[PDB]
């Protein structure tokens, strides 16, 4: 929602840190250059003029955008790494799995007696958490994403299956 | 032999006799003899079985033969009857030619390996017969078009000797 | 002959007259036997093709056909049979009907011996077809797509009709070999033109070139499986079926007129295959595919050379197996996810690890990757053309590049990548669908081995 | 090539595996005596790379690096062999530098192994393999190829100088990042780390004008 | 060598060029020169598979190098000297080639100097 | 200060360089308000009859089918033509094909002229 | 008519035996990366007896297998050339992918689909010992489409990796 | 790779901030909120999480990193992210 | 990942080695 | 440990 | 054993058809498997004919 | 700190892993040399 | 189910049906920009911004996060130019313009003196290979019976 100016600054602190980190690679470097980087940043910390502190942030990521490593450092498994989604091949939804022959589901008899737990709990809680849901939705529509949790006892909170059950991020 | 020689001219092979003076042991002469007693005489042994089973019970058969049949210059105009009979001998002539340009491809590209570095001037006889060949074979079928016929054959034909002829009369001047 | 066509109507009365649930059964058992049947009839001469009557005769070309749509004969029933189940029996013996009534005029007019013979058939096809594409079609827009395709074929069919007779009032009959043994040189006299322009549009119109091509997307997408089948992997062929039979007395004609069409298709392939880059509609995707294949045996018969004609009949087979199967892939697709849209079902190997490979080997067929028939039919064009010309390469050589892009397009966007979440009925593909997905690919592969039976008399 | 360039894959390979499937050579550094034989594999891989005397690369390029200088061939064309030859040099040392020659900074848990037989024995198989290589291939085919022999010694020498040479300042280069002060973003560094441009343009600008053709033009 | 920068630097006429040589008669400079004495006859030369490249004089250093191999084998470090006696044969071939190239070049010079002693007079 | 960085068609202008949102209004930050709450009155309805025990099927998305609507059939009944579609439809229609025609008729008339008067060679060229 | 020309086209013939044993599904599921890599170790080992024969003698091999298909004048059939340049290839080139496996056991020893892999190496093996011998053009055709298409499977073998497929 | 349990989670995640010398180890809890009463700056706060970040090795959104907020709650985040459970 | 392997991790500190 | 992996129907 | 008949049904097999392939079909048809003449060196005798052909004559005496 | 400290502290220089094994390769010289200019001798 | 009046229609000219429009692709009318109606049958659907799925945030939740697509937003009538497999419109840290000057200026730079590197070739001082038998005339493929030239090589 709201990109608060506060926000932008931690957006700008964080991200700019790992450029740096791309660039000294050596961790005293790293660890010399973060330093003044970050004394630097807190010494103008005394601004009541708000329009100044966006004034500041002009310049500020302008030299961050010519600064950028063109090669900046992310862990594989996030965005743009080496190991993003590269497992995500293997994960399978779990309602695939109700498609498998009995000979099949018979090769694990206790699991699938789970899984029927886990259909038998998602049947009756999804009325009840979906009747939580419009008792208490906002007027005009939902104007947050967030999703309200299972305010009483016993009950789930509301559109949980799909988390719960998500696959594991390590399927193999 | 199964096919000819004078089809298939084969010149001699020369094999130097081996005359090695290192002392140590060659060993390609020991893969072959181990590969003569594991796979050679086995195979052998298992073909002089077939081959004898096969003379056991022996049956023949020949190749057939079409005599000559008037073509298609003698044939009458129109008259199908004698133009089926005209086509199908030059058809039969154009598989014929087809598979000689076919024999002369294979003794060329035999010359290649067979002759090695010396490919480029020792079959130099190989290469003109090829030429001899394939430039006739163009003056013969070429360019007759994918409906082909003993017709247009005739009809191509019959424009080489119509320019050659004005042609020298041109010559002779 | 004979023992193909009364087997085939024969197989009507049986269908109509078998029990209630036995149809598509007794149906398959008797078109895979008419298979076989025609398969004996594969076998061809020297340079005399294999003439039985003056009202049927097959040749090199002619058989390789034959036995392929009596091989496809029992592909629809296979493929029909999951969204047919819950009609009433006539209908489905009536739908069984209109195939097997489709499937005989094709043996008639492949081995017909009369041009009339094989004009009268030729359109007589369109009526089961129409019937088609406009009953038992799933779709909206199949009325004004079968009033498309109709048309289209008619505009062009009729001055066949009146080239066609008038061939018989000034040079007696219209038998295939009278015309061929008394073919006499056609003048440049500017009617010969209208001459050769009505001898020609008829096959132009079912085979489609850039331009004369908008009723193939609105024909295949909204026909149902069998009609899409039929229509892309025999219909669009009797178009080529013709031009090698009328082009003997088009000559030297063809020579100098030939080059409208020439830089049509060969431009239309590029355009045409463009198209397939960037297509909403995995059947739509499909069907512009054909074009592109077609078009290039529009170039591909129209050089008239004795290569072209070769690779024509390679392509004239392979890409009518191919298109058939990946027709199969789109439908066995569609009804799961109820929609056409491509990127409506992504991720599909991680569930369905079968239809994976079946889509697999279906692309790389169409990607002409060798030995496939479909690269000794391309790659014999391309030597054709370039002898022809040497600059049409950078033309022919261009599609192949686009026919790769476009191909595993559908693979990766299908196929490959990330589940779609909200989906859930995806079931275990049916080993029907997996059956008939061999039932395609596998006589392709057996081809490969024996490319002599398919390349045709010039062969 | 077939010996030491497969080499310093798995080589490379082992020590992703190994340090948690990593593959930035920022976070490397002290491997040295971490994985030593992954370490013996690579700077013997390089060396054979570099073309160092009687040992693979040596039999090949030391011979093709002579080869292209004796003989009549574009000016301009010999020139960039010789400097591509430092170059080669130069990110070889920008691997060993890195990756093996320095401090660990690899997340903190340690999980550095190579002790599995089949990690050790493919990499000694091929080791013994690029050890030799050249020596038994050069000796054992018959002499078919023109043996140029009165090479003036400035040139011969040009197949070891110019790879010593890009051998010095690239270690200088690679351990000013060691010097403390900072590195400014050079613009010829915008260049070559940018693929050399290439990717940014011609992966963007004819896939977009065929697309939009295809699209907005042709179907439409 | 050092002829590129005479030849582009420098003017373009006194560097004989690799495209162009030998221009001077062979006897005119040389009284009474012999003929390189080939050994190994086009006959042996042929069977032996030689490459046309290497089908040069000092090529019969070459032949019995191969035999040298035939029986060497197993062993590959045989054939030394012979291998050293081909390379040595192609040196006396290599040598010749810049005596050649050196004779146009100082001819050439030679004549542009006489050249210009028989015209400036005048 | 290093030269900015100029934007493109192909290499857009990023966000953290864009003067909108760093010089907000008292109404633009209004206008990103409903934003997330129109998104979510898309979002929560679909989880809704995505995390439906009873629903098995294909949640159909009006935005996907009115994209394919628009791409394939809604064009001609909104296509008229003016002069901007004439012409592009000429260049890119006739024109290739004549430009090709040109091409290889000019080729062609080049070929027949080598062969007619014997100055092209295909003394091995017999599988034309 | 030594064993050169006859063992020289089984070591193809060695290769090709694990594709058609995994196409069976009887093929062991678990050690089957044991098996190829075995089977490669055979066929390098194999391998050798060519090259040893060559640079004693000196013989380079055309030999002309079943003929495919004859077009008039041109007779396209699968034929393998075995010139210094291919007898040479074979060792070096199964002697690495040997290696390779040996490698790729303990480097993908987590792969759920670890038997489909090394079916796909394998299956780039046999494209590639076609392409380097290769006698007719054609076939030569045949290597360099079959390589393309196997690395597009085997580059695109994290599937569900958007930038594998792009 | 063995399963990084989340015993050992935490282990590791207050050896970091016990190693932060602007957070001396006596007052280290597993749920002291930072500048509630360790007085940590938010401005640090997005900085302890890289730390974590290089810690565990993966990167942390920053819709979440801002929330990410106190070490058993940094130890839960952690958690799930990874599926640990045991 | 059993337990039992003969290369058990570390943190933060240098990774045993074999003789081997 | 040991824990169940989930596998789209290959059975048929 | 596991490598006996691993040897046998994958090496040993093999190369006994591809041998009879060889030998019975494919060498009989000619020119299928074409040789390169063996290369004979001056003074090297040959066993088909048995005569040796004549030696090289004498070098120019080139020494280093 | 513990990338500087422990076993991880002083790491061989960049030459220093170029010539590693050279105390014995040079070993293996020596002999080799003491072998062949024995067994030329006796020749 | 969509029944007719969600599936786009022509050309909103006045505001009202506009807001209709706007309404039909669930966002407002501030943000609902139409194609120019330059007569490409574009219709009424929205100009949406020209960028890629690459732009897309990763880490916010997408319910096709693979092209990174919610539920029931007005999708880009070009999706598939800008899908995560096919173009992209990222940023590069470097400016277009300067992208293609650096580029067309090292292909142009590295190619120009590549003609001037053939104008002056390089080569040492040696004289050409001196063959037998007139110049290999016969083992040249020379003809046998057109006799060579006589090509002889002397000593120096
Ligand atoms: C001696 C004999 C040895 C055993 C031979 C066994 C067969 C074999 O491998 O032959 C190799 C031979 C090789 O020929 P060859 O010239 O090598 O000679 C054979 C003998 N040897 C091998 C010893 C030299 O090739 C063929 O026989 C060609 C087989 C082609 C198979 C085509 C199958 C088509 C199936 C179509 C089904 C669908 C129909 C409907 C659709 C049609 C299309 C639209
Ligand atoms: C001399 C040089 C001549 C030209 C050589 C080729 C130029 C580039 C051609 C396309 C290359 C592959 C490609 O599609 O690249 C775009 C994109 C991948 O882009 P990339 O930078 O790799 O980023 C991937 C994500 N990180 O991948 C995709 O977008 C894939 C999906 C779309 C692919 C469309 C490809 C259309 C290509 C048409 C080319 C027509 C003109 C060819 C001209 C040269 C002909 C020889
Ligand atoms: C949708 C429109 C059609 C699509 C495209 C179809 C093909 C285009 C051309 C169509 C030609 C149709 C008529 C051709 C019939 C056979 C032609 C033939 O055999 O050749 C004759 C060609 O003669 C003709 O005049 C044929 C017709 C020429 C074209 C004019 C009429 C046809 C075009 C208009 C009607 C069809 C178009 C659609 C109208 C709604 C030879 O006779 P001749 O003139 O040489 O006779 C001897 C002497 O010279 C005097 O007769
Ligand atoms: C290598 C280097 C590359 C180049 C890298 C960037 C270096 C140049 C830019 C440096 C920053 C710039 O000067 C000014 C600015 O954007 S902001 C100043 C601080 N004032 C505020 O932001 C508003 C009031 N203060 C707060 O909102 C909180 O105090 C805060 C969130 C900041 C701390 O966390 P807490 O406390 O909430
Ligand atoms: C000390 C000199 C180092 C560089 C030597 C090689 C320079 C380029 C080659 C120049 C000579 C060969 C080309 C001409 O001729």
């Amino acid at each position: 929602a709201y990109l608060t100016h506060q926000q932008k600054v931690l957006r700008l602190y964080k991200r700019a840190l790992r450029h740096l980190e791309s660039w000294c690679v050596h961790r005293d470097k790293y660890r010399y250059f973060a330093c003044l980087m970050r004394a630097r940043f807190d010494e103008h910390k005394n601004e009541k003029d708000m329009v100044k502190a966006t004034q500041l942030l002009r310049q500020a990521e302008e030299e961050f955008w010519y600064g950028q490593h063109p090669q900046p450092y992310i862990f594989p498994e996030s965005p743009g790494g080496t190991s993003y989604e590269r497992y995500e091949c293997y994960k399978v939804p779990e309602w695939c799995l109700d498609d498998w022959h009995p000979s099949e589901k018979a090769m694990y008899p206790d699991y699938f007696a789970k899984r029927e737990q886990w259909k038998r709990l998602r049947r009756e809680s999804w009325e009840r958490e979906v009747k939580q849901l419009q008792e208490e939705t906002p007027p005009g529509g939902p104007r947050t994403e967030a999703l309200p949790p299972a305010r009483k006892e016993g009950d789930l909170p509301p559109l949980w299956w799909h988390i719960v059950t998500r696959p594991r991020e390590r399927p193999m | 032999d199964s096919w000819d020689k004078d089809v298939y001219p084969e010149p001699p092979r020369r094999t130097p006799a081996p005359a090695p003076q290192t002392s140590l042991p060659n060993p390609v002469t020991y893969l072959t003899k181990i590969f003569d007693l594991l796979v050679d005489r086995p195979v052998t042994l298992a073909r002089e079985f077939i081959e004898q089973q096969h003379a056991k019970n022996r049956y023949y058969y020949y190749h057939r033969e079409f005599r000559r049949v008037p073509d298609i210059t003698e044939c009458e105009e129109k008259d199908i009857l004698c133009m089926f009979e005209a086509e199908m001998q030059w058809r039969r002539d154009y598989k014929v030619d087809q598979e000689i340009v076919n024999i002369i491809q294979e003794r060329l590209k035999a010359c290649q390996q067979r002759e090695g570095e010396s490919y480029r001037q020792n079959c130099a006889k190989e290469l003109e017969q090829f030429t001899q060949v394939s430039k006739a074979f163009q003056d013969r079928y070429s360019d007759l078009g994918a409906h082909y016929s003993a017709r247009k054959c005739l009809a191509k034909q019959k424009q080489r000797m119509l320019a050659e002829r004005k042609a020298a009369k041109e010559a002779a001047a | 002959m004979l023992k193909i066509i009364i087997p085939t109507t024969m197989l009507l009365p049986m269908t109509w007259m078998s029990k209630h649930n036995m149809i598509w059964i007794n149906a398959t058992v008797h078109s895979l036997l008419i298979s076989l049947i025609s398969l004996s009839l594969l076998n061809q001469l020297g340079e005399n093709s294999l003439n039985f009557s003056l009202t049927f005769f097959s040749d090199s070309l002619s058989a390789p056909l034959l036995v392929l749509t009596t091989w496809l004969l029992p592909l629809m029933l296979m493929a029909s049979q999951s969204h047919l189940s819950k009609e009433t029996t006539t209908r489905k013996k009536l739908y069984i009907t209109m195939l097997i009534l489709l499937q005989l005029f094709l043996i008639m007019t492949f081995t017909a011996t009369e041009l009339i013979l094989f004009y009268i058939l030729f359109e007589a096809t369109l009526v089961p077809t129409l019937i088609i594409i406009t009953r038992w079609g799933n779709q909206t827009e199949r009325l004004n797509a079968g009033l498309y395709f109709l048309f289209y074929t008619l505009a062009g069919s009729l001055p066949l009709l009146v080239a066609l007779v008038y061939i018989q009032n000034t040079t007696g009959s219209l038998n295939f070999l009278i015309i061929h043994y008394w073919s006499h040189p056609l003048s440049n006299s500017w009617s010969n033109i209208f001459m050769w322009l009505a001898c020609i549009m008829a096959f132009m119109v079912k085979m489609p070139l850039y331009g004369l091509h908008l009723w193939l997307p609105k024909a295949h997408v909204e026909a149902p499986i069998a009609g899409s089948m039929v229509l892309a992997a025999v219909l669009l062929k009797l178009g080529g079926y013709g031009m090698m039979r009328i082009t003997t007395i088009l000559n030297p004609l063809t020579n100098y007129m030939a080059y409208p069409f020439l830089m049509l298709s060969m431009w239309g392939m590029i355009m045409t295959s463009s198209i397939c880059l960037r297509q909403t509609d995995l059947k739509s995707l499909i069907a512009y595919s054909s074009v592109s294949h077609m078009a290039l045996v529009i170039v591909a018969i129209m050089i008239q050379t004795p290569w072209s004609f070769m690779g024509a009949t390679a392509l004239m087979i392979a890409h009518g197996l191919t298109s058939s199967m990946l027709f199969c892939l789109a439908n066995t697709n569609y009804e799961r996810v109820h929609s056409r849209t491509m990127i409506l079902a992504r991720g599909l190997q991680t569930l369905l690890p079968l239809m994976a490979t079946w889509w697999l080997m279906a692309s790389l067929t169409n990607l002409a990757l060798p030995p496939s028939i479909n690269l000794i039919g391309e790659l014999f064009i391309i030597t054709a053309s370039f002898s022809w010309s040497n600059i049409t390469i950078i033309l022919m050589g261009m599609n192949m590049m686009i026919t790769a892009l476009y191909s595993l397009y559908m693979l990766i966007t299908t196929q490959r990548g990330k589940y779609t979440h909200h989906i859930n009925n995806i079931k275990a593909s049916f080993t029907r669908e997996n059956a008939l997905m061999a039932l395609h690919i596998l006589p392709l592969l057996l081809l490969t081995l024996n490319p002599k039976m398919i390349l045709g008399p010039l062969y | 090539h077939a010996f030491f360039k497969a080499m310093l894959f798995m080589c490379s390979g082992s020590i992703i595996h190994s340090l948690n499937d990593e593959q930035d050579i920022r976070k490397m550094g002290g491997l040295y005596k971490a994985m030593p034989f992954t370490t013996t594999a690579l700077i013997i891989g390089s060396l054979a790379l570099t073309g160092m005397p009687y040992l693979t690369g040596f039999y090949s390029k030391d011979l093709i690096i002579e080869a292209v200088n004796m003989s009549y061939t574009n000016a301009w064309a010999l020139l960039m062999t010789l400097i591509a030859t430092s170059l080669t040099a130069a990110y070889s040392t920008r691997i060993i530098f890195f990756a093996f020659l320095g401090k660990p900074r690899f997340p903190p848990l340690v999980l550095i192994n190579e002790n599995n037989p089949l990690l050790i024995n493919s990499i000694k198989r091929l080791l013994i393999g690029s050890i030799f290589a050249g020596f038994i291939i050069s000796n054992n085919i018959p002499p078919m190829t023109v043996p140029n022999t009165t090479m003036p010694l400035y040139m011969k020498m040009t197949a070891l100088i110019v790879t010593i040479m890009g051998f010095m300042l690239a270690l200088e280069l690679n351990n000013t990042t060691y010097y403390l002060k900072f590195k400014y973003p050079s613009q010829t560094y915008k260049f070559s780390n940018m693929l050399g441009y290439y990717p940014s343009i011609m992966h963007r600008l004819p896939t977009y004008h065929n697309l939009s053709m295809s699209q907005k033009s042709a179907s439409s | 060598g050092a002829h590129l920068a005479r030849r582009y630097l420098g003017d373009a006429s006194k560097e004989p060029d690799p495209l162009r040589m030998p221009t001077f008669p062979p006897d005119y400079g040389f009284p009474e020169r012999k003929e390189r004495e080939m050994v190994a006859t086009q006959q042996e030369m042929n069977d032996a598979q030689l490459m046309l490249q290497q089908r040069d004089y000092c090529a019969h250093y070459l032949i019995q190098l191969l035999k040298c191999k035939r029986d060497s084998f197993p062993n590959f470090l045989a054939c030394k000297h012979e291998q050293h006696d081909w390379d040595y044969c192609e040196h006396l071939d290599y040598v010749k080639r810049m005596k050649e190239f050196e004779r146009e070049r100082r001819l050439l010079q030679r004549k542009k100097r006489r050249e210009q002693r028989e015209a400036e007079m005048a | 200060s290093f030269p900015k960085y100029k934007p493109s068609r192909l290499a857009t202008l990023p966000a953290t360089l864009d003067p909108a949102e760093y010089d907000i209004s008292p109404e633009t930050r209004k206008a990103q308000a409903e934003r997330l709450a129109i998104r979510s009155r898309l979002k929560r309805e679909y989880l809704l009859q995505y995390n439906d025990p009873n629903r098995l099927g294909v949640i159909e998305d009006p935005a996907l089918i009115r994209w394919t609507y628009a791409r394939s059939a809604n064009i001609y009944p909104n296509f008229r033509p003016t002069p901007k579609t004439s012409l592009l439809g000429a260049l890119f229609g006739i024109g290739p094909l004549f430009f090709w025609y040109y091409v290889f008729k000019t080729d062609r008339d080049k070929k027949e002229k080598l062969i007619q008067e014997g100055k092209l060679d295909q003394t091995f060229n017999i599988s034309y | 008519m030594n064993p050169f020309a006859s063992l020289t086209l089984t070591t193809l013939i060695i290769l090709t035996i694990p594709i058609m044993m995994s196409n069976s599904n009887i093929y062991k599921t678990n050690l089957y990366p044991n098996y190829v890599k075995t089977t490669v170790s055979y066929a390098f080992t194999l391998s050798l007896v060519p090259l040893l024969m060559f640079m004693h003698t000196g013989q380079e091999m055309i030999i002309s297998n079943w003929h495919w298909m004859t077009l008039q004048t041109v007779e396209l059939s699968l034929s393998f050339k075995m010139d210094y340049f291919s007898v040479m290839f074979i060792p070096v080139a199964l002697f690495v992918t040997w290696s390779i496996m040996e490698f790729s056991m303990w480097y993908m020893h987590s792969d759920p689909f670890i038997n489909r892999f090394f079916k796909y190496l394998v299956l780039f093996l046999i494209t590639m010992m076609i392409l380097v011998t290769a006698n007719n053009l054609f076939q030569l055709f045949i290597g360099w489409e079959g390589v393309g298409i196997m690395s597009f499977l085997l580059i695109g073998w994290w599937h569900g990796r958007t930038d594998a497929n792009t | 790779a063995p399963p990084l349990t989340l015993e050992a989670i935490k282990d590791r995640v207050l050896y970091v901030l016990k190693l932060y010398d602007k957070i001396d180890p006596e007052k280290l809890s597993v749920n002291s909120h930072f500048m509630k009463d360790l007085g940590l700056d938010s401005l640090d706060q997005v900085e302890i999480i890289m730390a974590m970040e290089d810690e565990f090795g993966f990167e942390i959104p920053d819709i979440d990193a801002e929330k990410l907020m106190c070490p058993q709650e940094i130890v839960d985040y952690i958690a799930d992210k990874k599926d640990v459970y045991e | 990942a059993g337990g039992g392997v003969h290369i058990e991790p570390r943190y933060r500190q240098f990774p045993q080695l074999t003789r081997s | 440990k040991r824990l169940f992996i989930i596998k789209p129907s290959g059975f048929y | 054993y596991r490598h006996s008949i691993f040897a046998v049904t994958h090496v040993l097999i093999p190369v006994w058809i591809i041998h009879y392939y060889l030998k019975y079909h494919v060498t009989a048809k000619p020119y299928t498997v074409v040789e390169r003449k063996p290369r004979i060196f001056p003074g090297d005798t040959i066993l088909e004919t048995g005569e040796v052909i004549p030696l090289m004559k004498e070098f120019p005496d080139q020494h280093h | 700190a513990w990338r500087y400290s422990g076993g991880f502290a002083n790491n061989v220089s960049f030459v220093g892993a170029l010539l590693k094994g050279f105390k014995w390769g040079f070993a293996a010289f020596v002999v080799a040399v003491g072998a062949e200019y024995y067994l030329e001798s006796q020749n | 189910h969509v029944t007719k009046d969600m599936f786009p229609g022509p050309y909103p000219k006045t505001p009202e049906e506009r807001a209709a429009a706007a309404k039909k692709y669930n966002m407002r009318v501030e943000d609902y920009e139409p194609y120019p109606d330059d007569g490409m049958g574009y219709g009424d659907y929205p100009k949406l911004p020209d960028r890629s799925q690459q732009e897309r945030d990763p880490w916010y939740d997408w319910d096709h996060p693979d092209l990174r697509l919610n539920w029931g937003e007005p999708i880009h009538w070009d999706l598939d130019m800008y899908i995560r497999n096919r173009v992209d419109t990222s940023p590069t840290p470097v400016s277009w313009n300067t992208m293609c000057k650096h580029l067309s200026g090292f292909v142009a730079f590295m190619l120009f003196m590549f003609w001037v590197g053939e104008i002056y070739p390089s080569y040492q001082p040696v004289g050409p290979k001196q063959y037998p038998y007139n110049d290999l005339y016969l083992e040249r493929g020379g003809d046998p019976t057109k006799e060579p030239e006589p090509v002889v090589h002397y000593e120096i």
